[PDB]
């Protein structure tokens, strides 16, 4: 059903739908949070061997 | 003007008459401090985010109210339905500010079915088809809005048009409120700080305050939190409390350019001089306490040198407590007393506290108190206080004025804080020792008492298996070892079913139908296999009881007996997680702390209820006087006899069950039963009571057991 039903409105920019949608996402230091625990995690993993 | 962003903690005051108090009530100690906070946070926005709580993702409601500026110049103005609506632009044709024509209007009024054009083209007009952040998005504009719904967030409501619109297309309740709306707006000020509970874009300017504590669970934006936190910590953004107190923000402790020895910074010296003639002569469910950091040595080598010695941080302990105590910063007291334990009022802090941890880490210790670690502890210094804070108290751990049971395990303390605290005082009455329930009550009541039994029963088995057994439950790594202590237990289980069960059912009036019961016990089963209708409460105690108990040697058993029955209980309650007692205690007793510190005195009252004669005289009594007897159920405190009074014409709906047996055994039952909450928060209840005649003269003999059932009346006395 999903792959014969899909459809979307009609004069539709997909840079400008995704750009405005992708927005809020990126907005904080949050996403590089993983950097920095994986800097730990190669620290703590080192001494302990 | 620098913005401190606040989330509130686990049991944050909100009804306070500031809610800076709430956050450290040291700023509110000097008129050279307090002047340079202003607080917004109001109350329409609290409402309306009460109600969205339910409806957005913590991302989504962080994302939509970070752009809203401090002092909201906005307003939501709600449009009647468009026949309703239309007619306000002809009542008053100047009001047809964007001249919708008269023929319109009045096709409208005609058509059954007048639809949204009254609504269209109008600027700024919210449609029911539209989301949350479209208002947020105009709000940062300060213009007022007009929209087709209330549910709304960011702005303060208020109708458009007079309420005769509304009226009809809306109910009373709704229609009600958005008055404080209807005339919103109040002014915001410049001063050097401002707390909000809004949050904001953290940088330069705004700061997140950390209290080192848990948010409310039930304050609908604790879900930011984490995000929050982390964003401050990876740029240095939190404020320890502390750090508000200095004439120039910096996050830290310990700076260079500020010792930090004031007055100020000293939690300890409460002081209340001003005054309002308000009815809170005082407030009995506000609590002030404070987070401390102590330090604790032990004795000096042979040259007198001292090790560094450790220091633990010690959480809400009740600031009356200490201040009464006449406890001071920076001086070192002796902990120890002459048979070694520690000193009675130290005791209270770890009891009355919520949680005890290693100063630096989050790792919580539970404290040992008896001869067992070496170069143990002498000396105790309190440094400083890591947070000073009022915290709300009504009605938190129990809910019921009846009664409530605490459970705890065996070997705690709780003789001391039942006699040596009120005894510390003994002149204002605070409980009566008949009421109190041990947790050993009814193990003595049996005529070989409980323990004597089960040490009967147990020395059946063999000697190897019971030793075995021991050696197991002492040793911790010593997993399950079945076959000597499961045999055990079926013992234990078998006894405690066979006679304990009926013995507890048989004192059901005891624990319950009293005045005001507080009881012990060593597990919730004890009361759920007997069907006792009384609240229980989990607590536990941040100290080692394991270790204490076996300091105990005066006792039926050789301190072995007392350890397995310490584990059959364990074992006997039920899992869950645990309350701190201290919470409890501070419900109970906290209250009764802060009597010294009064300045006026106390009034009594009760609630007392009435006894027709006829069923006294009809059950043999001899009994003077034709009017109803009357019997005091529970007595309370007020200071301020002008609001006491005011609020004394309450009908409390709830009916007693008067019952009392010929040796004038009296009891008393709650049909619906009392909440603690429905309490006013200015009065002040006694840990403990007893119901009474009011006066025994009256009666000039006991006939038969009586029953019988009337109102409550809350009454002065004299």
């Amino acid at each position: 059903v999903a792959m014969l039903c899909g459809q979307t409105e009609t004069n539709l920019i997909p840079s400008h739908h995704y750009g405005k949608a992708f927005a809020p996402l990126f907005a904080s230091n949050a996403m590089f949070t993983r950097n920095q625990r994986a800097v730990i995690t190669r620290e703590a993993f080192v001494c302990a061997r | 003007m620098i913005t401190i962003v606040v989330i509130p903690t686990a049991h944050f005051s909100w009804t306070d008459t500031n809610f800076l108090n709430s956050v450290d009530y040291r700023l509110t100690s000097q008129p050279k401090i307090r002047d340079r906070f202003a607080v917004y946070a109001p109350g329409w926005l609290r409402r309306q985010l009460d109600e969205f709580s339910a409806s957005l993702t913590a991302s989504e409601l962080l994302q939509a109210l970070q752009t809203i500026p401090i002092p909201v110049k906005a307003r939501c103005l709600l449009l009647p339905k468009p026949k309703r609506f239309a007619q306000w632009l002809l009542d008053v044709p100047s009001a047809n500010i964007w001249h919708i024509p008269v023929t319109t209007l009045r096709a409208t009024v005609a058509s059954k079915h007048p639809s949204s054009d009254v609504y269209n083209y109008i600027p700024d007009h919210v449609p029911p088809s539209a989301e949350f952040d479209t208002v947020t998005r105009r709000v940062a504009a300060g213009r007022d809005i007009y929209v087709r719904s209330t549910k709304v967030l960011g702005a303060p409501l208020c109708l458009a048009a007079p309420a005769k619109y509304y009226a009809g297309y809306l109910s009373t309740h709704q229609l009600d409120g958005v008055y404080p709306d209807n005339w919103a707006p109040d002014n915001f000020h410049k001063r050097e700080f401002c707390l909000t509970i809004l949050p904001s874009l953290l940088g330069p300017r705004t700061f997140l305050l950390d209290v080192d504590a848990d948010r409310d669970a039930s304050y609908p934006l604790s879900v930011l939190w984490p995000q929050l936190r982390v964003l401050a910590l990876k740029s240095r953004l939190l404020l320890p409390p502390v750090a508000l107190l200095r004439r120039v923000v910096d996050p830290g402790l310990k700076p260079t350019w500020s010792a930090d020895s004031d007055a100020a910074f000293r939690a300890l010296r409460l002081s209340r001089p001003s005054s309002a003639s308000k009815p809170t002569g005082f407030d009995f469910s506000a609590l002030p306490v404070v987070d401390i950091i102590c330090l604790f040595e032990s004795e000096p080598d042979d040259h007198g040198r001292v090790a560094p010695g450790t220091r633990l941080t010690i959480h809400s302990v009740p600031t009356d407590l200490l201040t009464s105590l006449s406890i001071q910063e920076g001086v070192r007291y002796p902990l120890r007393q002459e048979s070694g334990m520690f000193v009675p009022w130290v005791l209270l802090a770890l009891l009355m506290s919520d949680d005890v941890t290693i100063s630096g880490t989050r790792r919580s210790v539970k404290l040992e108190t008896a001869h067992a670690s070496a170069r143990p502890f002498v000396h105790i210094t309190v440094e400083r206080c890591a947070s000073a804070r009022v915290v709300d108290v009504r009605g938190s751990p129990a809910m019921y004025a009846n009664a409530v049971c605490l459970t705890l395990p065996k070997g705690s303390y709780k003789s001391t804080i039942i006699d040596t605290l009120p005894a510390m005082f003994s002149d204002l009455s605070i409980l009566e020792q008949a009421a109190v329930i041990d947790s050993d009550a009814l193990g003595d009541s049996l005529r070989p008492s409980f323990e004597t039994q089960f040490l009967e029963r147990l020395e059946n088995l063999d000697p190897k298996l019971l030793d075995r057994a021991v050696a197991s439950i002492l040793s911790p790594a010593s997993d399950t070892s079945d076959d000597a202590v499961t045999t055990v237990l079926d013992v234990f289980n078998a006894l405690y079913r066979e006679v304990m069960t009926p013995a507890q059912r048989s004192r059901l009036p005891l624990l319950t139908q009293q005045g005001r019961v507080l009881a012990f016990a060593h597990s919730d089963y004890e009361l759920l296999s007997a069907n006792i209708p009384i609240q229980v409460v989990r607590g536990s105690i941040p100290i080692d009881h394991v270790v204490n108990l076996l300091a105990r040697r005066n006792r039926v058993g050789g301190t072995a007996l007392q350890v397995l029955l310490d584990y059959c209980y364990r074992t006997q309650a039920s899992p869950l997680a645990p309350t701190p007692a201290g919470r409890l205690y501070k419900q109970l007793f906290g209250p009764w702390l802060m009597v010294p510190r009064l300045s006026d005195p106390l009034i009594k009252l009760r609630l007392v209820a009435s006894a027709p004669a006829k069923v006294l005289r009809a059950a043999g009594w001899t009994i003077d006087g034709d009017p109803p007897l009357e019997v005091s159920c529970l007595c309370a405190y007020v200071t301020d006899r002008a609001m006491a009074a005011a609020l004394i014409e309450r009908r409390l709906d709830s009916r007693a069950l008067v019952n009392v047996g010929g040796d004038q055994l009296m009891f008393v039952e709650y049909a619906p039963p009392l909440p603690l909450v429905s309490i006013p928060r200015t009065f002040l209840l006694p840990v403990t009571y007893v119901v009474h005649w009011v006066s025994p003269q009256r009666v000039l003999l006991n006939g038969g057991n009586v029953s019988f059932t009337s109102g409550l009346e809350w009454t002065f006395d004299d």
